[PDB]
Formats: C-alpha cells, structure tokens, sequence
C-alpha cells in the first residue's frame, strides 16, 4: 500500500558470504529466463505485454535483488562479506553486459516501436523505447557481428578493471607513525584518539578523518610532506597498470562505435552535449579565476615566509602540495575570524541531524520518523520513514551511516537501494536510499562535533537522498537519480546553500555544553566566509576536470604527467614528483569518466535556481519548495535535465547567478 | 556511487 510501510522494504542485510554467492547464481538464472523468453518470441509476435512490460518487470526485480548483493562491499564490517559482494558485483556486471548486447532483444524492441501506436502509450513508455534503442546503438547492436564480440569482450574487461580500481582504494590500510613532537599544533582530542605504538608514538592512517586534520593543522612541514606523499601514492603500482589498460580500451570502444574519443561518447548522454562545450566552459571559468588564484597564492607565500621565520624553518620560496590546506586554513582564520575547531562546538551531530530533518520537512512538505529496532547492516545505522505531509503517502525510507569504521566506504555518497517505480502488479515500490559518510567520532567525553564543512557535506548527501525518495516514475531505469551525470549533482549542491544562511544556521547550531547559540557577529562572519580560498579551491576542481577530459580525449598520455601539467598551468601549485594522483582518482572508475566537469556544470544550475527562486521569495517558502520537489525531484530520469530546469525557471538557465555567487563578472 | 567532488 502507498500509505503503509510494513513489507515494502524487502532488503535483507544478514546475508552470509555463501548466501551472497548462491543468490547471485539464482538471480542470473531467473533473470536470463525472462530475456530468453522474450528472445524466443517471433518478431511479428511481440506486443506491449510480452516484450516491453516483460523487460520492465524484470529490470525492477533485478536491480532490487542486485542491491542486496553489491552493496555490502561498501558498508559491511565482515571482510568476507565484502569480498563475496565484490565477486557478486563482478559476476553481475558481466551479466549486465551479456543481456544488454542481446541482438534478439534489440530487434524486437526496434520492431515494437515501429508497429506500436506511440500515442496510445504513456510518454514515459515512449521514452523507455527510444532510450533502449539508443542504448543498443551505443553498444553497437546495429553493427556487424564480429565488432559486437570485440565490444563485448572489452566491456567485460573494463568492468573488472573499474571494480578492481576502487576495490584497491577501499581496502587500503597504509599508515604512518609519528611522535608527539612531529604532530605539533594538533589538538589533544585528535592525538588522544590515535593508536599508540611500542615506542610511544602514534599511528595515523590515510583515511579522511586522519589525513585532512593533519594537512590543515599540523605545523611540522616534514609531517605534512610525508602524509601528502603517501596519500597521493595509494595503489600507485596496481592502479597505474589499470589506467594504462582501461583508458586505451575506452578509446578503442569509442572508435568502433563511430565516436572520435571516449569523452565524445559519454558527452552525448549529458546536458553539456559536446566536449567543445566542456572545454569552453572550463577555460572561460579558469580565466575568470586566474586573478583570484594569483592573489591567494601571494598571500599564502607571505604566510609561509613569516611562519618559517618565526619557527626557524627553512624557506624554499614555493607553495608545495603539502602546504596548500595548511595555509588555506590560516587564511580562513586571519581574513574571516573562523576557527573550525571552535565552531564545531556549536554543531553536535544530534542537533545538526534534527535541524537538517526539520528544515526539509518544512520546505519539501515531508514527514520524517525514525524506526525503532530497525533491520540494519551495522549497529550505528538508523532508519527513517518519509511520508508526504498532506496525504500521508509513504514515499520511502533512508538509512543514516555517519561514522567511519574498518572496511567502510571512506568518501561521502548516497546509494539508491530501491527505486520508486511501479511494480508488475500495479502498485508502487517504496523508494530506499542510504546516506554513507564518515563524520567525526565522539571523543574526549563530548558528542560528535561536526565542522561547518561536515555540515555542508551532510546537506549535500541529504539532497541526493531527497532526490532518490521524491522521485516517482513508471520504470526502474528512470527512477531515483538516473538523470544526466552532469545533472545528478544539482539537487545535492542546491541544498548546500542552506548552510550559508544566518537564520538557517541558527536552527542548526546549539553549543554542546551550555546550549547557547552562536554569537551574531561570528554567525555573520561565517556566512561572509563562503568565498574564502575560492580561487584556488575552484581552480583545483578545474584541474581535475581538465585532466579527466584530457585522459579521455588524447591517446597515449602519462596520467601523472598530464595531472602535473595542469597543476602548474592552472592551479599554480606543482604536483609532488613521484606521486600519482590519477591512480587515486576514484571518479575515473565510479561512473564519472569523462564527466567530472559535471560538478561545476551542475553548480551553475543550482545557483541559478537558488538565487532566482528561493533567495528572492524566502528560502523556506513552502510554495517554492513544493515546486522544486514536483519539477526537479519527482520526475527523476523520466525527463531531460534541461526540460526540468525549464519548467522550474520558466526560462533558460544562465551563469549570472553562478558568477555573482563567485564574485566574478 | 552517487555523491561527493574530489
Ligand atoms: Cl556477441
Ligand atoms: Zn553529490
């Protein structure tokens, strides 16, 4: 029922390694029987029910069962369960390629669109046909036989290369040892949480809750250099081999499909359309930020020269890679009076969670309720039920996995577990999402205290959750966040604007000790500090976007040399010799290949919607919030990204709001 | 994965 919750979450999280492997074989056998039955139908025998409906019914049942098998590798605390989940992901990814390249299915779908009356079917069903045909041509099913076999074998190879690329980074356990003197200027609540060694030193891992605080606060330059070297050499040997094979395969596949480069191949499925649009977008933005980067680098060198003189260190007259985050932090303290370690005292995780849920219950017209004794994959995971405030319709559920642990996904993402699409019996499946982040642990007898950047990450990932829950389509392939890659980051970055509003920050903050709110002056300075270090921070994102474009455009290039090239030309901070940042670039194997520009590309759309609609008539306006849910989130992937922006803005988007928020133009 | 730039 659309107004109940019991029985609609069919996800089990107590699977053993043997059950994961058994369910994987069963899922492949049962799914292949559906594709085989459709393939056996005569061409003049296919209809809407025996072909389109039969495939749509198995796509939703497959992706839900697939979720229980390929998700434990990211969250489970049992390494054997994670290994069985990764093997299930490898086996199911090759199966996806086998089914996607069935010529008999392609012929019968093409024949169905030609004979069926497209006017008597839902417009989303029309989109299902043309997308399926377009996906078949992007697999070469209109090409001769032997080239299809080459594409298939190379697709299966790239599948295992991408899985092994992220598997190496997720299971890395590299750590360094430092003494108390080598960890100068680090606070005691960080030092007292590290593992002690036999010689009274401390173990520091390369994970985010350890790497960033060292690179931002530790006043020992050699300590930051050793950390930056180890961080940008993770899996350097094995992942360079993978990149040296994956990138030529992507080019070789794009050639056989008729495309010049792999970047052109993936750009056709994005709102940017062409690579020449991405180049002009990145280059024009890089030129606007060039004066800001020069002024910020000059201020950083002055900070480094004075500190080397005060502390008696040697001064090399340059900004090394291990100096960037350290003096960016000083720029925030000196130019904007912002102490992140003091400001986090006003952001205990329970107050931030309460304010986060309350902000979007009121804005989106939703009702959140935490479930007790919830079936979860880890003890620290909580479950919430989402209802429509007016009708009481149970839209979906989401999990909160907030704290880091061994073997857990170390970045910050949102996972779609169940799509909010239609079921074969006519009912609607309850959407399910999971917010997976690694926030600060509760230490020193205090609750978890989040820095402002962690609060902004909390709002970003919750935007993906709201997109997954509010999306309601007919087909699973259009549900959730199955939109253009350069558009999926619009709902997430849109909700980041609420951590830069004074009244919104006042509802998110309460001191962990005495419960007092943040002072008015400090609250004003926090909002005014939104553009601190924005020159170099954005230039580094352009560097990553240019490297991602270059590695998928030019053939026979050294990944480390191309990254060091743009670091010196664009960012002005040289890459450390001996490192290999592209070997750690997980986006190149996590669906963002040739598409990392989409973050900056999406920010133009989110800033335009926030400034032109929310910021003009109240950012908590329920009318504007409901219009944002129905036009941006609810359609999911059933409409083009540009079409949904047109319906919300009643015009075309432009960079005026984007450039104004960046202090440009 | 479905979340956070580098
Ligand atoms: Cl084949
Ligand atoms: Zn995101």
């Amino acid at each position: 029922s659309s107004y109940t919750v019991a029985g609609r979450n069919v996800l089990r999280w107590d699977l053993s390694p043997e059950q994961i492997k058994t369910r994987t074989e069963e899922l492949i056998v049962q799914t292949k029987q559906v594709y085989d039955a459709v393939g056996m139908l005569g061409i003049e025998e296919v209809t809407y029910e025996n072909c389109l409906q039969a495939l749509a019914d198995v796509e939703v049942k497959y992706i839900v069962e697939r979720t229980m098998l390929d998700f434990p590798q990211h969250v489970s605390s049992d390494k054997e369960v994670r290994a069985a989940s990764t093997e299930a992901d490898k086996r199911l990814s090759r199966f996806d390629i086998e089914m996607s390249m069935r010529g008999d299915i392609f012929e019968r779908i093409v024949h169905l669109q030609e004979t069926c009356d497209l006017g008597k079917i839902k417009p989303e069903a029309r989109r299902y046909l043309e997308k399926s045909i377009k996906m078949g041509k992007r697999n070469g099913l209109h090409l001769p036989e032997q080239v299809q076999n080459e594409i298939k074998s190379m697709k299966k190879r790239m599948s295992e290369l991408c899985i092994d690329f992220n598997k190496n980074l997720n299971e890395d356990d590299t750590f360094l040892v430092f003494s108390k003197a080598e960890l100068g200027a680090l606070p005691d609540d960080f030092i007292d949480s590290l593992e002690k060694t036999d010689d009274d030193k401390y173990k520091i891992t390369l994970k985010y809750p350890h790497y960033f605080p060292v690179m931002k606060k530790c006043c020992i330059p050699e300590t930051r250099r050793r950390m930056e070297m180890a961080f940008n050499t993770r899996c350097k040997e094995e992942n360079t081999i993978i990149l040296q094979q994956l990138l030529p395969l992507r080019t070789k596949v794009a050639k056989l499909l008729g495309y010049s480069t792999h970047a052109d191949f993936v750009l056709e499925m994005n709102t940017a359309k062409s690579t020449s649009r991405v180049t002009a977008f990145l280059d024009d933005l890089s030129q606007k930020l060039k004066p800001l980067g020069e002024a910020e680098r000059e201020f950083i060198l002055n900070l480094k020269k004075k500190e080397c003189k005060d502390r008696g260190f040697e001064y090399d007259g340059k900004i090394n890679a291990w100096d960037l985050y350290y003096y960016m932090t000083q720029t925030e303290e000196l130019k904007y009076s912002i102490d992140q370690e003091f400001l986090k005292e006003y952001f205990p995780i329970e107050v931030v969670t309460e304010g986060l849920l309350n902000t979007y219950q009121e804005l989106l017209g939703l009702s959140f309720e935490q479930m007790t004794d919830a079936h979860v994959w880890n003890k620290s995971v909580t479950l919430y039920t989402v209802k429509d405030k007016a009708t009481g319709e149970v839209l979906g559920q989401f999990y909160l996995d907030l704290y880091p642990r061994e073997g857990k996904y170390n970045h910050a993402a949102c996972f779609g577990l169940q799509p909010g699409c239609l079921l074969p019996d006519g009912s609607r499946m309850m959407a399910v999402a999971a917010l997976v982040v690694n926030f600060s642990q509760p230490v020193a007898g205090r609750p978890s205290l989040l820095r402002h950047d962690e609060v902004r990450t909390y709002f970003h990932e919750f935007g993906h959750v709201m997109h997954q829950i509010c999306a309601q389509t007919d087909f699973a392939r259009f549900s959730g966040t199955n939109v253009e890659t350069d558009f999926v980051e619009v709902p997430s970055q849109m909700l980041e604007n609420w951590v830069w509003d004074v009244d919104s920050l006042r509802r998110l903050s309460k001191h962990y000790k005495d419960g007092s709110p943040i002072a008015d002056d400090l609250l004003e300075k926090l909002v005014a500090s939104r553009l601190v270090n924005t020159g170099l921070l954005t230039l580094r994102q352009i560097v990553l976007s240019k490297v991602d474009q270059s590695l998928h455009t030019n053939t026979s290039l050294d990944a480390a040399s191309e990254y060091a090239k743009y670091c010196s030309e664009i960012l002005g901070v040289a890459a450390t010799p001996g490192t290999n940042m592209p070997a750690t670039f997980g986006h190149l194997a996590g669906g963002y290949d040739g598409q990392y520009y989409g973050y900056l590309w999406s920010e133009v759309f989110s800033m335009d919607m926030f400034y032109s609609c929310f910021k003009k008539e109240g950012i908590m306006n329920p009318e504007v919030g409901m219009k944002y849910r129905n036009l941006i989130l609810k359609p999911g992937g059933s409409l083009d990204g540009m079409d949904m922006l047109h319906n919300f803005l009643k015009r075309e988007p432009n960079q005026k709001a984007f450039l104004m928020s960046r202090g440009l133009h | 994965y479905g979340g956070f730039r580098r």
